[PDB]
């Protein structure tokens, strides 16, 4: 019921206060491979997925939710949400990744794993994206929420339509706030539709991402338990 | 499961 | 360009005109290896009116050839199943292939992994039913499909997109809906973009393991468009 | 090369 009563500022407040940390890597600029490249971002998408549980739970309406729903919606938008916080990170970064305060990683450097210069492309270009379009922080948390919810639902029980419900909310936010900036009502449906495109890519990205992850498997650092069973989730 | 538990917690 | 000049109108009725044909499929209860040669037969001759579709899409003839061939190769199982869904509104847990091939959940169980996909894309079918889904909203997603889904792998085809948000917003207008009431189906609408991709994400994956299985043969031309996702 | 270039320019 919370979630419904909050105002468009208070959806704002809530989400820039859930924000998690910008995590650390174990990188060492001391040493140059591709597996030790590989174990490093891992190693951090690990770290940082028990932030991300513990973001989810402070999304408004997210822990009005059975459990059996949270985990699926965590199941499949996890990947979808670290890449959009990268890429949001990397924002003022042009031709670089900023995985990590101290792990910036541009084209040729990501070309030393297989098959990763592909979606080190397609993270670029996303970022680049939200260069143009001059992305705000208060549109960035909206959006992040948006994947968490949306990504999962289209996968008796009436708590779709309460998602919905959570799902219009958060776009009359992303409204107020373009209205906030002093666009025109054209202009603010062109961003509106500009912002939820981009979830399109990066949910192509995810996939792709997702399917050389399995791969990583198969193939070798491996990856923590959580991540395996996040994996598992997807084949 | 890891996420299961993780939500709890 | 000339579909920056169009009114909102004067888009819906060249995007209406260009809609491509329903096609019927080949015509007994169905094993793996003839219901896939019914789908990828059906398929393929759907990809021959679909670039002529796009020719029709008001700016996709602006751009270079490279630029087109881009958009298609990406977008092609997309905008086969968001027709596909938009079909089978009518026909609730039933996806209606075509006029004479309307298949079930069960008859998706003939194939392997057919299921999952068929269920994400009933699920799809039944959320554009709930929605009261219009043909000229349909025609607005399915053209954004085309030019949002290679786009970022450009100014011109965001001015398209822009266009065409600009043309869904005027039909919401016109069936009543409040300024409130436009944001929310205008999101609405373009979130089901985002599953639509992440089907086909995973039809793309399944035929190509069809490919190496090699039940059936597929078209060259079909084969192309599956080889340019690898 | 590829048949979408013949039907994407015929
Ligand atoms: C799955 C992935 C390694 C993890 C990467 C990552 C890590 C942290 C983060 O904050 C964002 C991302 C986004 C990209 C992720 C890579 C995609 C390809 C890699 N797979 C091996
Ligand atoms: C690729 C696909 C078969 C073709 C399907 C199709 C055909 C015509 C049409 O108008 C729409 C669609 C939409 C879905 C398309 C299917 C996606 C999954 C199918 N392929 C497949 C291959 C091997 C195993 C399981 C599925």
């Amino acid at each position: 019921s919370l979630a419904l009563s909050l105002t468009a500022d208070q959806m704002v407040s809530a989400l820039l206060d859930a924000e998690p940390p910008i995590l650390y890597s174990e990188y060492d600029p001391t040493r140059p491979s591709e597996a030790s490249m590989m174990g490093l971002l891992t190693n951090l998408a690990d770290r940082e997925l028990v932030h991300m549980i513990n973001w989810a739970k402070r999304v408004p309406g997210f822990v009005d939710l059975t459990l059996h729903d949270q985990v699926h919606l965590l199941e499949c938008a996890w990947l979808e949400i670290l890449m959009i916080g990268l890429v949001w990170r990397s924002m003022e970064h042009p031709g670089k990744l900023l995985f990590a305060p101290n792990l910036l990683l541009d084209r040729n450097q990501g070309k030393c794993v297989e098959g990763m210069v592909e979606i080190f492309d397609m993270l670029l270009a996303t970022s680049s994206r939200f260069r143009m379009m001059n992305l705000q922080g208060e549109e960035f948390v909206c959006l992040k929420s948006i994947i968490l919810l949306n990504s999962g639902v289209y996968t008796s029980l009436e708590e779709k339509d309460h998602i919905h419900r959570v799902l219009d909310k958060i776009t009359d936010t992303l409204i107020h706030l373009m209205a906030k900036a002093g666009l025109t009502l054209q202009q603010q449906h062109q961003r509106l539709a500009q912002l939820l495109l981009i979830l399109s890519h990066i949910r192509h990205m995810s996939n792709k991402g997702m399917e050389h992850l399995y791969s990583m498997k198969c193939k070798v650092v491996p990856l923590s338990d959580l991540l395996l069973e996040m994996l598992d989730a997807h084949r | 499961k890891i996420l299961h538990r993780l939500l709890q917690d």
